[PDB]
RNA sequence: GGGUUCCUCAGCACUGCUGAUCAGCUGAGGGU
RNA sequence: AGCCGCACGGAGGCGAA
RNA sequence: CGUGCCAAGCUGCGAUAAGC
């Protein structure tokens, strides 16, 4: 298995994932 | 001891040992393929909405999209497996993974290195000049938006890997190329049009539909190849029978390892380019873009419309070029990884019951003997398809299709002995 | 001279793959075309979301470029 | 005279003056 | 308009020729 | 004594062998 100190529920890294697209996706388009 | 401190840091994926549905990891899987369209989509936030063409090269087998939120894509993962491959390859860190403890010590190091490597090409690539405007402020901040995203993938690769269907990997290649295909030839540009309205306006060019023929005859080529296989296993005959074969090597053994060789030429365009407009031409002259001149040149695949036949020497190089780095991969992953000793005969020899006798001693020798054939060749083989492929060239990439074609058929299998396990809760390794 | 013994061997080998082979499945219209036609269909499958997301977010970027 | 009891692999409900992972036992292959 | 003996398995096949 | 995809018994059949 894995040696992974820590554990991470998959609900999260997507969520996270729509965080980096909500970001970016108006950090950059929207200007001003 | 090992780097087991901040390896234990590298955060994982929660394995529930709960009730996964079919129907479950199905909608899982897809909740990833989506997500992966929307980064390959959004641009990453850079001023400088000018930027140097493209790398017709390394999108492909990265399955990615330079100037997006994936514009490393698949990449760094590819160049991490790529590395252990060859360490723990070339025996210059001789490994019996057997134990847990090598396994998860093979495993856990590569994850890690992918994450170097993940910031590593972010650089590298930025370094290649992959956007134009080098404002040391803003070229970080790229940078870290690039690997970062690239780093979800990683992580999206764990969900899919752990949570629903197939391969992160696998999918997100063919999840690239088919899109490639799908919008290439009918999108808004699509060549299609381009080509129907090109009859209307009265010019029929050859061109336009070019192409998306290219495609057809890869497709239609790399099939057949997809298909050659063995058979029984005990005569049925035909008819059946009983007992139960009984395989025979294929293509889609020296899948994997494929997707390594290609993806080292990968590594070697950027990394010389990189290491050009950065410092001395070790690598080769590139000046276009691209190289032409140096291992770079040599090196680099011919597809993208139409074969290239203004330089013969050059297609016979990256030919055998392409196929030692194939068979090396192979090896490396036989050493390896390769229908083993323990757990085949353990299993093998089952079908109890009149139908009527059974097997022994002798047929794994002779296995094994008429076995020598794939490793070698099925890459030795694959390897060359595939470069030919590209010859030939096609849409979304002539060695791309074969993987796509695999990935996509290794993928259907995968939802049948899914829609079967999910009626006898048990034979979950027969 | 070793050279001339591997080239030796590799002849060898090779003719040891000959009884090995001459057996390849071709395929028959009916398997071939099946298949053919699944690999096809995932890879249109695969595509087309690829547009739905592309093309328009494109439409974006151009018009606010 | 017996007739597969020979060899191999897998087994222990039967047979074995107790037990058995063993077997002239049970099952499947092979062998002159 | 089913069938492949008693014999209801598995695989495969036959039947509007 | 054979004969069935796998076939030990029964039935059928006979190297065209549960059949032509």
């Amino acid at each position: 298995e894995t040696f992974s100190k820590i554990r991470v529920k998959p609900e999260h890294v997507i969520g996270v994932t729509v965080a980096f697209v909500i970001i970016e996706a108006i950090l950059t388009y929207g200007r001003f | 001891k090992k780097l087991i401190p901040i390896l234990e840091k590298i955060p994982e994926v929660e394995l529930p040992v709960k009730e996964i549905t079919f129907k479950e990891k199905l909608k899982w899987t897809g909740i990833v393929l989506v997500l992966y369209f929307i980064m390959g989509c959004i641009d990453v936030y850079t001023a400088g909405a000018q930027i140097p063409a493209i790398f017709e090269f390394w999108q492909t087998i990265t399955a990615s999209r330079i100037g997006t939120l994936i514009t490393l894509g698949i990449g760094p993962i590819v160049t991490a497996g790529i590395i252990m491959q060859l360490l723990v390859g070339s025996g210059i860190i001789q490994m019996d993974l057997s134990i847990p403890e090598n396994r998860a010590l093979f495993q856990g190091c590569q994850k890690l290195l992918s994450i170097i490597m993940c910031f590593v090409e972010a650089v590298l690539f930025v370094g290649a000049g992959a956007f134009g405007i080098l404002t040391p402020l803003l070229a970080f901040l790229v940078i870290i938006q690039i690997a970062f995203g690239s780093i979800i993938l990683i992580y999206l690769d764990e969900i899919v890997s752990k949570y629903g269907i197939g391969s992160g990997i696998g999918l997100f290649i063919a999840a690239g190329v088919s899109q490639t295909i799908f919008v290439g030839a009918l999108g808004p540009e699509g060549y299609l049009w381009k080509f129907l309205n090109s009859l209307i306006q009265g010019v029929p060019n050859i061109e336009y539909i070019a192409p998306i023929i290219g495609t057809i005859i890869v497709f239609l080529m790399v099939v057949y190849a997809e298909c050659m296989r063995v058979e029984i296993p005990l005569a049925h005959g035909r008819i059946k029978g009983a007992v139960g074969k009984y395989p025979i090597k294929f293509v889609y053994v020296s899948n994997i390892p494929v997707i390594l060789a290609a993806a080292l030429f990968a590594n070697i365009q950027l990394w010389g380019l990189a290491l050009y407009r950065m410092g001395i031409p070790i690598l080769g002259h590139y000046e276009g873009g691209r190289a032409v001149d140096g291992i770079a040149y040599y090196l680099s695949t011919p597809y993208g419309l139409s074969s290239v036949i203004s330089d013969p020497i050059h297609a016979i190089v990256y030919m055998i070029a392409m196929i030692i780095t194939c068979v090396m991969f192979g090896i490396f992953w036989v050493e390896t990884t390769g229908l083993d000793p323990k757990s085949m005969a353990k299993r093998i020899g089952s079908l109890g019951m009149a139908i009527k006798g059974f097997r022994k001693s002798a047929i794994e020798h002779r296995l094994k003997r008429y076995i020598p054939p794939l490793t070698v060749m099925s890459s030795a083989f694959v390897g060359f398809l595939a470069t030919i492929a590209n010859f030939i060239g096609a849409l979304g990439g002539g060695t791309g299709v074969l993987l796509t074609v695999s990935i996509v058929y290794r993928m259907y299998e995968q939802l049948l002995r899914e829609k079967v396990s999910e009626l006898h809760p048990a034979i979950a390794k027969l | 001279t070793d050279f001339n013994q591997k080239i030796e061997q590799l002849k060898e080998f090779i003719e040891e793959c000959r009884r090995v082979w001459l057996v390849l499945k071709k395929p028959t219209k009916d398997e071939y075309l099946a298949v053919a036609k699944v690999t096809a269909l995932g890879i249109s499958l695969l595509g087309i979301i690829g547009y739905i997301i592309h093309v328009p977010a494109t439409y974006i970027k151009g018009i606010l470029k």
